[PDB]
RNA sequence: UACUUAAAAUUUAAGGAGAGGGUAUCAAGCACAUUAAAAUAGCUUAAGACACCUUGCCUAGCCACACCCCCACGGGACUCAGCAGUGAUAAAUAUUAAGCAAUAAACGAAAGUUUGACUAAGUUAUACCUCUUAGGGUUGGUAAAUUUCGUGCCAGCCACCGCGGUCAUACGAUUAACCCAAACUAAUUAUCUUCGGCGUAAAACGUGUCAACUAUAAAUAAAUAAAUAGAAUUAAAAUCCAACUUAUAUGUGAAAAUUCAUUGUUAGGACCUAAACUCAAUAACGAAAGUAAUUCUAGUCAUUUAUAAUACACGACAGCUAAGACCCAAACUGGGAUUAGAUACCCCACUAUGCUUAGCCAUAAACCUAAAUAAUUAAAUUUAACAAAACUAUUUGCCAGAGAACUACUAGCCAUAGCUUAAAACUCAAAGGAC
């Protein structure tokens, strides 16, 4: 662009930073609604443990439960955080082990 | 160990540099000679480029003043029936004698080109040279 | 590569090299120059090189330039008194034009120095406060004075916590 | 290569979709123009009422500019 | 506070050199102006008016607010956005504390009095500092650092690339090592921001003319073979009519259907529909689209140069509307064949349409996939590669990963299954270009 065109336009227009599943918040608290399995996209082959939750914001989201084995059930309370599950499409939240009803993976 | 880079510098500059670095311990025998009696131009690589737009070379077309007279002689009489001998360094052709006489008359002060052309023909006719005014 | 011709003109150092600071009387400077010709070359160079420097040091002066309106280039200054100073810059180099206007309508070095000193009258080195305005925020920074408790713990006897305990003991 | 094929294949699926729902789109349009006309009339009524007139200027009838006048 | 009149601090009102968030799919606002006999028809606006959305900024501090109705006569849902504290809510969690001793403020002539301002404490790894215990994470690559065993595309892991189906340095335990350390790791947010590009990758967006700026500096042009419009004209080949006339004619790879109202010949007649061989191995004209049968009439031309839309005028083909034309061609349609099927390719017939007269539509790989203009050919320039050698300057337009998307919505349009304008959600770690 010419100096006259750069002057008439100024600095580049910047698209606003749209928020993610947590809505720009470190963590959210949600109540479990269902516990189900999600299948990772090929080539990955597994039965990943996830759950649907109703967040404090009022929306409903699908959250991956990390770790080897969870005791979560319907009506339980959990603290969800950000971080997408790469193989699981649409799963943009994860549960924090050791907070509220969810507990640390049971080393056995 | 050497500098086989013939596109950077010259044989002399690369030899000077290699000795400064410490890789070449003995001077080549041709080195001192080049230092004392170098060439006029430094032999450095240059990529020949083409000329573009209105760039032109600077070569003078070699045209002497005799050529104006010689052109008329070839158009009027052609080349002399006697054959050119280009091995004799002092050869005088029929056309060169025409130009020598044409010059002599012009030194006298004749200003008309037509006068100098027909008078020279008459003088050579007296000399006995066979000039044929071949229009063909 | 910076765009345009002579990109050095678009640097703060170049703009600050200008030495023509007009007197308070100067209010407008009209520049009449021709884009084609031979006797107006200095005028064209003055618009190209010097007008930015003049505006930088005289932000409140209106510089308005008109092109190819007259046979010859000239400068006309409009003063606050109502006087109009015409300058003829034909056959004059851009450097010559700057020196001429500096002489007739430019502040002298003495006047400018006095203004600079007066501007800084209220800054005192001894004054304490934020870094933006002062050298030192607190007297603890000074050598020999009691250091800040945050950096160096105070003696117990100089602390209100300790003094209160003794008063209770009394 | 695949970018014109995709424009072609995308454009092919739009023309098919428009054909399947051509009659629905016609009724959508006639209603969007009617709302477009009412919005035009109301915007003109706002002007004279704000100016203080209690009736539209004498001999004025809002032109119907979105109807099948041509 | 001084004088009985002058220095300040502090405000208020009216203003304006300049600077000042986002959306132009917010493009018009609709009285927003001047004059001062009260007339004139003006005022702001692509140099961004108007509308809407969002946000405290100008930081020794400033501005706005003080339960709500912008305000607070009035009304209402009737007061901690003072300190401490409580309920609810939230990922978010300080004492219902002491003293007016210091400084500040209020009051008093004053000794003095008052103050949840403030001061000294309490609470909390949130930070810094000084010390003393050591814990936290990681160990496939980026990126410092793994031994044994279990698991076997399962269980699990990853910021990106990826790992796991029997020798897993990548998962789990264990061993050691690495990093940091009263912290450590995770999540969230923040700090980095246009002088780069536009033949082939995002992007010169069909064509030209008129403005204002920004640049530039010269006083010419035209006289051109197929620009364009009108009128007149016609050579070859068809069509029609007529004479004579084979028995067939037509059609394919091969056949069938079609046909004998055909066929062939005509130095017979009519027609003037449609298209313009050779020239053309040419490279002209026009802004582009486009334009080459002949003749005649009208006709292209000077603005220094570049630079234009919200205006004006054009814009292949196909398509729409109305009245005509119709040799030939030909979507569609029917017939014949072909094939497992033919909804095609091949054959026959025939229509819209191609033509004219009036409008409309405004679309192309509208492409030389090259914006225009003036330079230079050397700057030790294959500055990727391939195209079309490279490159400087000027002005405008345009571009900012891919898909979603020649889409949705918006506005304009003779357009109504239309064109121009043109997003987001969401998804992926690529997409793409040249070799
Ligand atoms: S900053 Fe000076 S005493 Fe703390
Ligand atoms: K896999
Ligand atoms: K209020
Ligand atoms: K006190
Ligand atoms: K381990
Ligand atoms: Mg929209
Ligand atoms: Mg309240
Ligand atoms: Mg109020
Ligand atoms: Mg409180
Ligand atoms: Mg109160
Ligand atoms: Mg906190
Ligand atoms: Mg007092
Ligand atoms: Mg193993
Ligand atoms: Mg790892
Ligand atoms: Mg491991
Ligand atoms: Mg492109
Ligand atoms: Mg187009
Ligand atoms: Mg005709
Ligand atoms: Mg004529
Ligand atoms: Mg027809
Ligand atoms: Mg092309
Ligand atoms: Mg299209
Ligand atoms: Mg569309
Ligand atoms: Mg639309
Ligand atoms: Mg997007």
């Amino acid at each position: 662009a010419t100096l006259n065109q750069m002057h008439r336009l100024g600095p580049r227009k910047e698209p606003p930073k749209r928020l993610g599943p947590t809505e720009g918040r470190p963590q959210l608290k949600g109540v479990v609604l269902r516990t189900f399995i999600r299948k990772p996209k090929k080539p990955n082959s597994a039965n990943r443990k996830c759950c649907r939750v109703r967040l404090s914001t009022g929306k409903e989201a699908v959250c991956f439960i990390p770790g080897e084995g969870h005791t979560l059930q319907e009506h339980h309370v959990v603290l969800v955080e950000g971080g997408r599950t790469q193989d699981l499409p649409g799963v943009k939240l994860k549960v924090v082990r050791g907070k509220y009803d969810c507990g640390h993976v049971q080393k056995k | 160990a050497g500098s086989r880079l013939e596109t950077v510098g010259s044989v002399f500059s690369r030899t000077r540099d290699l000795m400064r670095a410490g890789v070449l311990k003995e001077k080549p025998l041709w080195y001192d000679i080049y230092k004392a009696f170098p060439p006029l131009r430094e032999p450095v690589f240059r990529r020949p480029r083409l000329r573009y737009g209105k760039a032109k070379a600077d070569i003078q077309d070699i045209f002497y003043q005799e050529d104006q007279i010689r052109a008329k002689f070839f158009a009027t009489y052609g080349s002399g029936q006697k054959a050119f001998d280009l091995f004799n360094p002092n050869f005088k052709s029929t056309c060169q004698r025409f130009v020598e006489k044409y010059t002599e008359l012009q030194n006298l002060g004749e200003t008309d080109e037509e006068k100098l052309f027909v008078e020279t023909g008459k003088a050579l006719l007296a000399e006995g040279i066979i000039l044929r005014r071949v229009r063909e | 590569p910076m765009k345009g011709r002579f990109p050095i003109r678009r640097t703060l150092q170049y703009l600050g090299r200008g030495d023509v600071v007009f007197k308070e009387s100067v209010k407008i400077m009209t520049v009449n120059y021709n884009t084609y010709g031979e006797l107006g070359e200095g005028a064209r160079k003055f618009v190209f090189f010097n007008i930015p420097q003049i505006q930088y040091k005289n932000p409140w002066v209106q510089i308005m330039m008109f092109k190819n309106m007259t046979p010859s280039p000239f400068l006309r200054f409009y003063l606050d008194s109502g006087e109009q100073v015409l300058v003829d810059v034909e056959t004059k180099s851009n450097k010559e034009i700057m020196e001429h206007i500096k002489k007739i309508l430019g502040k002298k070095e003495e006047t400018l120095r006095e203004e600079e000193l007066e501007k800084q009258q209220r800054f005192h080195p001894g004054n304490f406060g934020p870094r933006k305005y002062c050298l030192r925020e607190c007297m603890c920074e000074v050598e020999g004075q009691v250091p800040c408790p945050g950096l160096v713990p105070l003696p117990k006897e100089m602390t209100g916590k300790y003094k209160a305990a003794l008063k209770a003991s009394t | 290569v695949l970018k014109i094929r995709r424009r072609k294949m995308n454009h092919h699926k739009y023309r098919k979709l428009v054909k399947r729902t051509r009659f629905l789109r016609r009724k959508v349009r006639e209603g969007r123009l009617k709302k477009k006309q009412i919005k035009f009339e109301k915007d003109l009524k706002r002007i004279w009422l704000k100016a203080g007139l209690k009736e539209a200027p004498e001999n004025w009838q809002t032109p119907k500019i979105y109807l099948k006048n041509k």
